[PDB]
């Protein structure tokens, strides 16, 4: 069972309204645990998980200062790309970055990554070798050259293989009770009438952690690939997740359809039916 | 390159009148990032809504959650109103306790 | 802990 540390980083310009907004949001697995937001009354790195209480003010100071340096570097980037793309000074633009690492259950690095976008399109990315870059257009080629000349990938690789892995192990230890838990889904089926003697049956799964889950509708020991609708698994506001999946069946035939729920927290998968 | 927000409203627990719960408004797959998201109780903005779980998918579109604590009653109505450049007018999605 | 990003 692997784990990941990811940061989602965004810088968004806003001509006429002051400095760009700048935000860093960090996750261990699917759980938000830290956040920095330049628009806050008092912009600083803040805990978003209770177990992060285990870090002393030194940590918060160090991270905040890094974040403030990152903010400055991204303001510079926004300006740089504006020029390279020969774009008006009047429009808003966005830079995005995802940065982080994944480790195995033994705490060993599996993969590291860092990928940039501009205005929502691939810009530059670190390759799997952690040594070389892939640029997506001609402006990114300039950045690629700068970073080759400055040895940026070796710097990044040292963070991804060193710092990133080490902090992730420590977060997993400190938040063990929260991060390593399993919450079993609780499920139920709803029924909605339709025109033309057909019914919607909707299977809900609630209150689960971690986020990975599978819901299926079966007819005759067979899985339904069509007329089946669903939503992406989503957070429920308390650090648990939910999902639903529906199928449209002939009225009067409801009892022949079953919903199946597979989850880390279910030694045996759930089987449910519409209960009139 | 504009992407229209998908808006979803749902409670943490199966709703029961008089029992504390959490109402969620999950706003997803949008771009650009500037957006306004309001939760409403009976047509009126709920104050002190938490914003959390900001992220992006592999195609770079933005995801974010708004949530607030609430206790449902038989007649209170809830909705999420979203304003975004991809849409000419604000979009309002209503909570459907029977969904 | 977050990376200290380089300028582009």
């Amino acid at each position: 069972g692997p784990h990941s540390l990811r940061y989602f980083v965004t810088a968004v310009s806003r001509p006429g309204l002051g400095e760009p907004r700048y935000m860093e949001v960090g996750y261990v697995d699917d759980t938000e645990f830290v956040r920095f937001d330049s628009d806050a009354e008092n912009p600083r790195y803040e805990p978003r998980a209770r177990w992060m209480e285990q870090e002393g003010p030194e940590y918060w100071e160090r991270e905040t200062q890094k974040a403030k340096g990152n903010e400055q570097s991204f303001r510079v980037d926004l300006r740089t790309l504006l020029g390279c793309y020969n774009q008006s000074k009047g429009g808003s633009h966005t830079i995005q970055v995802i940065s982080g690492c994944e480790v195995g259950s033994d705490g060993r690095l599996l993969r590291g990554y860092q990928q940039y976008a501009y205005d929502g399109c691939d810009y530059i990315a670190l390759n799997e070798d952690l040594k070389t870059w892939t640029a997506a257009d001609m402006c990114a080629l300039i950045t690629k050259h700068k970073w080759e000349q400055a040895g940026e990938a070796e710097r990044l690789r040292a963070y991804l293989e060193g710092t990133c892995v080490e902090w992730l192990r420590r977060y997993l230890k400190n938040g063990n009770a929260t991060l390593l838990r399993t919450d079993s889904p609780k499920a139920h089926v709803t029924h909605h009438s339709r025109p033309e003697d057909k019914v919607t049956l909707r299977c809900w799964a609630l209150g689960f952690y971690p986020a990975d889950i599978t819901l299926t509708w079966q007819l005759n020991g067979e899985e339904l690939i069509q007329d089946m609708e669903l939503v992406e698994t989503r957070p429920a506001g308390d650090g648990t997740f939910q999902k639903w999946a529906s199928v449209v069946v002939p009225l009067g035939k409801e009892q022949y359809y079953t919903c199946h729920v597979y989850h880390q927290g279910l030694p045996e998968p759930l089987t449910l039916r519409w209960e009139p | 390159i504009q992407k229209t927000p998908q808006i979803q409203v749902y409670s943490r627990h199966p709703p029961e009148n008089g029992k504390p719960n959490i109402l969620n408004c999950y706003v997803t797959q949008f771009h650009p990032p500037h957006i306004e998201i309001q939760m409403l109780k009976n047509g009126k903005k709920i104050p002190k809504v938490e914003m959390s779980d900001m992220s992006f998918s592999k195609d770079w579109s933005f995801y974010i959650l708004a949530h607030t604590e609430f206790t449902p009653t038989e007649t209170d109505t809830y909705a999420c109103r979203v304003k975004h450049d991809s849409m000419a007018e604000p979009k309002t999605v209503y909570w459907d306790r029977d969904m | 802990a977050v990376y200290n990003f380089a300028t582009m």
